[PDB]
């Protein structure tokens, strides 16, 4: 009911700074707690620069639920928002 | 003083047409740019008594209006011949707005209005009845540089508006009912009004205002 | 009327307010036995050619009768009219060195009423122009305006900068830009123009208070300022008489005051 | 008074009742970081100089564009299709110029903020494509035209099919698309600036990318900053 169909979003498709501060802090917390990586590591040992990897090659397994003032939401997964 | 008096009998007469004409009622083109001298010569004797009785007139709406508004009934505009104004003068105009079937009414007084007249106003169902001041009807305020255009939404608009934003009724920003500019445009009770607005980072900027 | 200075005299003249306090330099009671003639030898002549034994004097001040560019007719007309026929005047022309005009209570101890009338005729007689506006000023406004070939150039009119504030009454007055006025007190453009035009005044007034010594601040903060100042079609104070009044929650409420 | 006030993803501006105190954020959804000072270009000078750096004639001569910069002065002169299209753009300046000149800057005021600083990619993509050597370039009016329109239907403030939205859309982005429609002239591009057509697209490109960049982020406090 207060979803919203993938076809009839009408959010900006890019990821905004609050947004990506968000899940870079979860991401990295996520690692820390040994949760499976989805990139390579290749020399860095900081939990937020394997975040910071993973969202760079948009490989972070987390969906974003923007809230309508209404009460409705909108899923974006982070694999289909833009990142600067 | 006379001729004074005149020619502000003559912009009040010119500033209740301009509000007629904008509240969607036809009024006639040579009507509108009617002079000084010719108002003089139709309206005040020989003397150069006013005759106020004589100023009270009809319009109707434009099928534009009818169309786009669907509430619009008959106009009768009324100037009141004496300044003050008895319960019984409102009495007989209420009695006469009853008998003339008008859906709308606009009554004007000189100096004041007595607060007993103001008591049985909302007993004129199902017609309307808005009280103006002479006075205060001498220079036209949608006119000013500082007043923007205000224009009534019908109730398709104002649907329409409130599924685009997702809003109720209170969420939107409130006009009063005494705002000039509402009287101006007789606004009522839950109707919303659009406002195009010049801006300095955009150029154009358009904003709704719902009647309290 | 901006291009002509003449014009804009006259009409800063017609607005000033202007009472007969604001020209009656000295006030004197008189007994006077016979009403065909008068003890005094400044005004025998006068009362010779134009004609209770109490009489009402009034001395004016030649510089400021001159300054107000008013006559002895338009004062003595007002002064008749102000009162109907319930007292009797007889008023002087130029040619009488003491810029007399007389008054008599007419017959129907009375020095108290007597009094208590030139208190009234000292207070409440008002001869022309818009009630509270103390003072006028004629200000040079230089705006730029573009010309036959499009060019925008400096151009010179003239303004006025009055003290006090009555909107409606003159901008009701002839030969005045109706469409123009404006006023500094917010409160007086919503009693009289509305809540966009009163919005437009409170930026304005903040963005002069913000920009008269130099400093910017961006238009969105003002505009966001002045549209939550009005936003429920009448001003909010910033305090606790406008924040506090709010439907929002108490525990938002109850933090602030 | 100003605590509760945020930004939404509607674009929006409402306290914490709901309550819209804006319907866009500073009247063009943008953040008060990413605009600066720029001059509109229409809007000073008389109606003989406005004519003589916009208006375009195939016609003449004289009043066409110079041989020497353009590889396609040969089939140019005469044309019926490449004049009415200079036509309509020099129509949508002159609207531009009555549209600012009237209602929103009557004092002739020209500088003022606005984002994405068209001066700076215009030189930054002259120094980085080495548009020197008086080189002729090799852009056609209708590309110019009609990816000027394209750019101007692409900078997306809110996104949506409704027509409030398409309104709204346009009202936000008036001021920007006349600053860009000045700076992006036809006889600006092909005399003043001289760009290819490389030159040409990495210059919308990066109008469009700055223009998305400049926006304003959702769930901004507005009301305290």
């Amino acid at each position: 009911e207060l979803a919203i169909l993938k076809e009839e979003r009408t959010t900006t498709p890019y990821l905004t700074k609050y947004e990506r501060a968000r899940i870079l802090g979860t991401r990295a917390l996520q690692i820390s707690m040994n949760a499976p990586v989805l990139v390579d590591i290749e020399g860095e040992t900081d939990p937020l620069q394997i975040a910071m990897k993973e969202l760079s090659q948009r490989k972070i397994p987390l969906v974003i639920r923007r809230y309508l003032p209404d009460g409705s939401y909108e899923d974006w997964g982070c694999d289909e928002l833009i990142v600067d | 003083d006379n001729n004074r008096i005149i020619s502000r009998l003559w912009r009040s007469f010119r500033t209740v047409k301009e509000m007629a004409a904008d509240r969607g009622y036809f009024i006639s083109q040579e009507e509108m740019d009617q002079s000084l001298e010719e108002f003089r010569s139709k309206i005040c004797d020989s003397m150069g008594n006013p005759q106020r009785k004589l100023m009270s007139f009809l319009a109707n709406p434009t099928p534009e209006a009818l169309e786009k508004y669907s509430d619009l009934g008959t106009l009768w505009v009324e100037f009141c011949d004496e300044p003050s104004v008895g319960i019984k003068t409102m009495r007989n105009f209420c009695l006469r707005i009853q008998e003339k079937n008008f859906s709308t009414g606009i009554f004007i007084y000189q100096n004041n209005i007595t607060p007993s007249a103001n008591k049985m106003i909302p007993t004129v169902s199902p017609a309307i009845i808005e009280t103006f001041q002479e006075s205060d009807l001498v220079v036209n305020i949608t006119h000013h540089e500082l007043v923007p255009k205000h224009i009534r939404l019908s109730d398709g608009e104002k649907s329409q508006l409130l599924q685009r934003y997702k809003l109720k009724e209170s969420q939107l920003p409130r006009i009063q009912r005494e705002d000039p500019v509402a009287r101006y445009l007789g606004l009522k009770r839950g109707q919303v009004v659009k406002i195009i607005r010049r801006s300095e980072t955009s150029g154009r900027y358009a904003s709704y205002r719902i009647c309290l | 009327i901006a291009l002509d200075i003449e014009k804009a005299k006259v009409i800063q003249s017609s607005i000033e307010y202007t009472t007969l306090k604001n020209v009656t330099s000295a006030t004197e009671i008189y007994y006077d036995p016979d009403p065909t003639s008068t003890v005094i030898e400044e005004d025998f002549d006068t009362v010779e050619a134009y004609f209770s034994p109490w009489l009402l004097r009034l001395e004016l001040d030649r510089a400021r009768m001159l300054d107000k560019q008013l006559t002895m007719n338009q004062v003595a007309d007002k002064i008749s009219e102000v009162f109907s026929d319930d007292l009797f005047v007889m008023w002087s022309e130029d040619n009488a060195d003491k810029l007399i005009i007389r008054c008599r209570v007419i017959r129907d101890e009375e020095d108290q009423m007597l009094k208590r009338i030139e208190a009234h005729m000292l207070d409440l007689i008002a001869l022309r122009g818009i009630p509270g506006i103390s003072k006028v000023y004629m200000v040079k406004h230089k705006v730029s305006v573009p010309d036959e070939s499009g060019e925008y150039k400096n151009e010179e009119l003239w303004a006025l900068e009055t003290d006090g504030i009555n909107l409606a009454e003159v901008m009701a007055v002839p030969g005045v830009d109706s469409s123009r006025t404006y006023s500094n007190s917010f409160v007086e453009i919503l009693s009289v123009l509305g809540i966009e035009a009163t919005r437009s005044s409170l930026y304005k007034e903040i963005l002069n208070v913000i920009a008269f010594d130099g400093s910017y601040v961006n238009y969105r903060h003002m505009a966001l300022l002045v549209d939550v100042m009005t936003s429920r079609g009448y001003l909010m104070a910033i305090t606790r008489h406008g924040i506090n009044r709010a439907d929002t929650g108490a525990l938002m409420r109850c933090s602030f005051e | 008074a100003l605590e509760d006030i945020m930004v939404h993803y509607d674009g929006t501006t409402r306290n914490s009742l709901g309550d819209i105190i804006q319907f866009l954020y500073g009247e063009d959804g943008l953040d008060g970081t990413q605009v600066e000072r720029q001059t509109i270009d229409t809007i000073p000078g008389s109606d003989k100089a406005f004519h003589k750096r916009y208006y375009v004639d195939l016609m003449d001569e004289k009043n066409s564009i110079k041989p020497d910069v353009i590889e396609y002065a040969a089939d140019i002169l005469g044309d019926v299709e490449l004049q009415k299209e200079l036509n309509s753009e020099y129509e949508q300046l002159v609207s531009d110029r009555k549209f600012l000149r009237e209602i929103v800057f009557v004092n002739g005021d020209h500088n003022w903020p606005l984002p994405v600083n068209l001066r700076r990619i215009i030189q930054n993509a002259q120094q980085i494509f080495h548009l020197d050597r008086a080189k002729a370039s090799d852009l056609t009016i209708p590309e110019i035209i009609h990816g000027v329109r394209d750019l101007c239907k692409k900078l997306f403030v809110l996104r949506g099919e409704n027509e409030l939205i398409k309104e709204a859309q346009q009202n936000a982005t008036s001021l920007f698309q006349c600053l860009v429609r000045a700076r992006l002239a036809t006889r600006r591009i092909l005399e003043e600036f001289r760009l290819n057509r490389d030159a040409f697209e990495w210059v919308l490109g990066t109008i469009e990318a700055q223009f998305q960049r400049s926006l304003v982020h959702p769930g901004e406090m507005v009301g305290v900053i």
